[PDB]
């Protein structure tokens, strides 16, 4: 309902406590903090549309992303860093890779990522969901297991909801990349892993086997 | 398999119902948004008229070859693009159908076209290719009252009018409907003369004011490799032709007796534009039980124009196409001395646009014929060193001055595909067009005449 | 010298120029040999002499500007529409000032 | 501007202008010649998709913007956006002239 576009570089705290019929268009870059407790607002960052930059192998957010949300959206066209989604308890966020500690301690909310992941990834995530696009069968190496699991997409209602954020991102973001995989689907989808906390296994509506 | 007229835009008198839907509308976009600026409001309210000659005469006036155009033209791209009328419900005129119609009832009176009295009469001038270009400054060039002749490689004229666009599309007797226009002004023509070896540029010069380089784009694009016919594989160079001489009665004396190629079984067909259009068109009509019409690029960026692309499309050819990427022709796979495949790759379009080949994916495609509709281009050499010395764009095309279209050689002017900046019949005909009026100017330099500036 | 009293908040073109002008539209019809009268793209744009600030091809370029949303788009119409020969008195001036830039961000 | 000047009257009120601003410049050009704001309409018709073809006065619009009848009309296809692009970026094209004259408004 309220738009805001603006170029440039964000100072930390952009988004912070956004609630609902904001969304904020970072044309540039931003820092740390994007969507701090987000609260039912949309945020959206990703390069400038004469930026020869390749959007998945640079950086465009900072750090402690989305700490504490409960709700709203969040697009970035790029890797964000440090403590991504830490504390996440509801927001939906694509992004095209990330720092480590990434989603630690969520609760809540899904969370895409189109690309390589750090160290501890998932740590003490008791609940959301996180799909992670991993065209090197690594994410073996860097994912913190003690509580939760990965596996690949199986049921197709999961393999969907995939999908359709993923068309939210572009759609926004006009990513190439994201479009990239999406005219390849069939074959891509095979290289994500779903990651599904433990404790949410069973508590779920449709289960993620069969 | 049959070239009846499948244009869609084609006129039977009943072009009376759209002569008067027109709102002969002033200052009219359609007639700015023509390459050859015909004078479309008036054209056709002579046809709702009924005065058929008088439209006629008023689309030869701009344009030497209004009959081919008609039914060629790209008119969405072009005058119908800006037709007011597609505000409303019935849609836009079709200003090409009404061309030819009005065309078409002139060719059936038989006038001939008289010549304006006189002007600077005409050391000789040439003009190397029979096409829409030369035709058309030749013309223009005997309107002024110049003695030309025109140097054809092939035995037949017209350009690509007669040898590659289909007889549905574009019948022959058109083409020759125009020359013969042409020729009243006593432009001769001769066939079996080539811009090469035969001719150049300074073969010319020995006695030549002027010349114009009308040749077009000779040759198609490479990947095949030396692959034959036998085989399987033809290019829209090889297969058009083919279809041209034994479809159309004028063009070549012999009966191919050959008859039309014979092609069988699944043919695939490579590329976006008019071209790959025509060749999938025409394979059915020689007889291809299915043909699959394959982008490198994606559905939405398809070259041709909706109203040709259409054509195929009601023709049941299939278009595998996805992603702005190349499906890329990696191989073509010949078993049995016969074309039995033809690996390909995907290709998707990366923010930047620029195009990925991904070598992972690959579709193996079982073709029993492959015509490769890429392009064309120059690329025989001796015929590129007939041109010298005349500057050749990092393109490797003759430069020339867009306005003036001359070469570096001031003598020399050069118009149509050759120049590599449009690729239609009209804009062809209006490099003629624009051309005709230079050399005129710098050949009356030489008598010593001045010409205004406005031109006319 | 020669009207009623009514302003003329610039002169403009005089005698010698009326007399010119009006003498190359005559020729134009004796000095030669004409058919029929023009076409005319006064009250409205066909692809005429008379030209008009808004006519099909920068109309695009707006257009297009606008919808695919590119500045630069916008930027090649602007250039379509400001390098053409004057045809309206502010195209008679230029712009010059005596500060030197400044970043256009501030 | 001038006699509005000349009487010390001129601040009195703020004057706009419109006829044919298309551009940056054009509206520099206004603004120093005295204009404080610029109207803007046919150039926001012809975003909104006008596309000249002057048959106002007959209700038969190719696109559904200056015309009463249903089905024309549903021809439209004007947007919020496409407008407020138009203006966004005449601004941003003045802008960029200001900072050319060396001035920062
Ligand atoms: C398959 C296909 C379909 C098309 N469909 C359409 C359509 O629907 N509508 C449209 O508007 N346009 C269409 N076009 C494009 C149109 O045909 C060309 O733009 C037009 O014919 C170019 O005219 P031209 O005179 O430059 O050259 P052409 O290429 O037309 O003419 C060149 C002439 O030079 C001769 N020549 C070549 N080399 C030499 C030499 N060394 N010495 C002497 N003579 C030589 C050739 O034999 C030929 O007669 C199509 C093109 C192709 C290939
Ligand atoms: C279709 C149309 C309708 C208009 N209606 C009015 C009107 O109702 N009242 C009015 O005061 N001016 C009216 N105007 C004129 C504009 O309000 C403004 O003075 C001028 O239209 C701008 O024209 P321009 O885009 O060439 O700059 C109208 C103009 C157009 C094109
Ligand atoms: S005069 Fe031209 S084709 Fe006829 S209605 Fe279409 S724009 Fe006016
Ligand atoms: S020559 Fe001009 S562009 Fe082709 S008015 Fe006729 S079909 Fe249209
Ligand atoms: S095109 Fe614009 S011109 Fe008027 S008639 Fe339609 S609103």
């Amino acid at each position: 309902h309220i738009t805001i576009r603006l170029r440039g570089t964000a100072g930390q705290s952009l988004g912070a406590f956004a609630v609902q019929g904001i969304k904020l268009e970072v044309m540039g870059d931003a820092n740390d903090y994007v969507g701090k407790g987000l609260s039912g607002g949309t945020i959206v960052v990703r390069p400038t549309t004469s930026s020869p930059l390749e959007t998945n192998k640079n950086t465009i957010i900072g750090n402690t992303v989305l700490y504490g949300a409960t709700a709203g959206k969040l697009f970035a066209a790029g890797q964000a860093g440090e403590r991504f989604a830490v504390r996440n308890s509801g927001a939906t966020v694509v992004v095209e890779g990330c720092g480590s500690n990434g989603c630690e301690y969520m609760t809540g909310g899904t969370a895409v990522i189109l690309g390589r992941v750090g160290d501890n990834f998932a740590a003490g995530m008791t609940g959301g969901m996180a799909y992670v696009y991993d065209l090197d069968d690594s994410l073996p190496l860097y994912i913190n297991d003690e509580s939760v699991i990965f596996q690949r997409i199986e049921v197709g209602h999961y393999e969907s909801q995939l999908k359709h954020l993923i068309e939210e991102h572009v759609t926004e973001t006009q990513s190439r990349f994201a479009a990239e995989i999406l005219n390849d689907w069939a074959r891509e989808v095979t290289k994500f892993w779903q990651v599904v906390p433990k404790e949410m296994l069973n508590r779920l509506e449709v289960p993620v086997h069969l | 398999q049959d070239f009846a007229e499948i244009y869609a835009r084609f006129s039977d008198e009943r072009a009376n119902e759209q002569a008067n839907r027109c709102s002969q509308c002033g200052v009219p976009f359609c007639q700015v948004h023509c390459p050859v600026s015909n004078n479309i409001p008036d054209w056709l309210k002579l046809t709702s008229e009924g005065r058929l000659e008088e439209a006629y005469e008023v689309s030869q006036a701009t344009n030497n070859f209004p009959e081919i155009c008609g039914r060629i033209c790209p008119q969405d791209r072009l005058c119908e693009g800006n037709c007011v009328i597609e505000q409303s419900t019935h849609g836009a005129v079709t200003i090409g159908s009404v061309e030819k119609y009005i065309n078409d009832t002139a060719w059936d009176q038989g006038w001939v076209k008289p010549r304006t009295p006189s002007r600077e009469l005409g050391l000789s001038v040439g003009v190397i290719g029979a096409g829409p270009a030369g035709l058309a400054a030749a013309e223009e060039l005997r309107a002024k009252g110049y003695e030309v002749h025109v140097y054809d490689r092939y035995d037949r004229m017209g350009g690509l009018l007669v040898y590659g666009i289909p007889g549905f599309k574009l019948e022959k007797s058109v083409v020759e409907r125009r020359v013969k226009l042409l020729a009243d002004a006593g432009v001769i023509y001769h066939p079996n003369f080539e811009v090469g070896r035969d001719a150049s540029l300074p073969e010319l010069r020995r006695k030549h004011v002027a010349v114009l380089v009308a040749t077009g784009v000779y040759k198609a694009r490479d990947i095949k490799a030396p692959g034959s016919g036998l085989g399987n594989i033809v290019a829209a160079l090889d297969y058009l032709t083919t279809s041209n001489k034994v479809s159309l009665g004028d063009t070549v004396e012999a009966y191919e007796n050959g008859s039309l190629n014979a092609a069988g079984k699944h043919v695939v067909v490579l590329g976006g534009g008019d071209t790959a259009m025509d060749c999938v068109r025409t394979a059915i009509r020689q007889g291809a039980t299915s043909v699959k019409c394959l982008y490198r690029r994606d559905r939405k960026n398809m070259p041709g124009s909706q109203r040709e692309v259409a054509h195929a499309e009601e023709e049941g050819v299939e278009f595998i196409w996805q992603a702005a990427p190349e499906g890329f022709t990696g191989d073509t796979v010949v078993t049995g001395v016969r074309a039995v495949r033809i690996h390909l790759g995907v290709a998707d379009a990366t923010g930047r646009q620029t195009p990925q080949v991904i070598e992972g994916s690959e579709f193996t495609v079982q073709a029993d014929l492959v015509i490769k509709a890429l392009g064309f281009e120059p690329e025989d050499l001796p015929n590129a060193f007939d041109e010298p010395e005349l500057k050749v764009t990092r393109w490797g095309t003759l430069l020339v001055d867009h306005r003036t279209k001359m070469t570096n050689m001031d003598g020399v002017f050069a118009a149509g595909d050759i120049v590599r900046g449009a690729s239609l019949v009209v804009w062809a005909i209006r490099d003629g067009r624009d051309a005709a009026e230079g050399i005129h100017a710098y050949a009356k330099a030489k008598a010593e005449a001045p010409v205004a500036v406005a031109a006319e | 010298e020669h009207f009623p009293a009514m302003v003329s908040r610039i002169s403009g073109i005089g005698l010698n120029g009326i007399q010119k002008k009006v003498l190359e539209q005559h020729a134009t019809a004796y000095n030669e040999e004409v058919v029929a009268l023009p076409v005319g793209g006064f009250y409205r744009f066909r692809k005429s002499g008379d030209r008009h600030g808004w006519e099909g091809g920068v109309i695009h370029t707006l257009q297009q500007a606008v919808t695919n949303d590119s500045y630069t788009t916008f930027k090649k119409y602007s250039e379509q529409v400001n390098k053409r020969p004057p045809m309206q008195l502010r195209d008679l001036l230029e712009l010059r000032s005596t500060k030197a830039p400044v970043p256009v961000d501030e | 501007h001038q006699v509005l000047t000349l009487n010390r009257l001129r601040h009195r009120v703020r004057l706009r202008t419109d006829g044919g601003l298309k551009t940056g410049r054009d509206i520099v050009i206004a603004a120093m010649l005295g204009a404080e704001e610029f109207g803007i309409g046919t150039a926001s018709l012809i975003a909104m998709g006008c596309i000249m073809v002057r048959q106002c006065h007959s209700n038969t619009c190719p696109v559904g913007v200056c015309v009463q009848d249903d089905k024309l009309r549903q021809k439209f296809v004007g947007t919020p956006e496409k407008v407020v692009n138009l203006f966004t970026f005449l601004a941003e094209e003045v802008r960029e002239i200001l900072a050319g004259l060396g001035f920062r408004s």
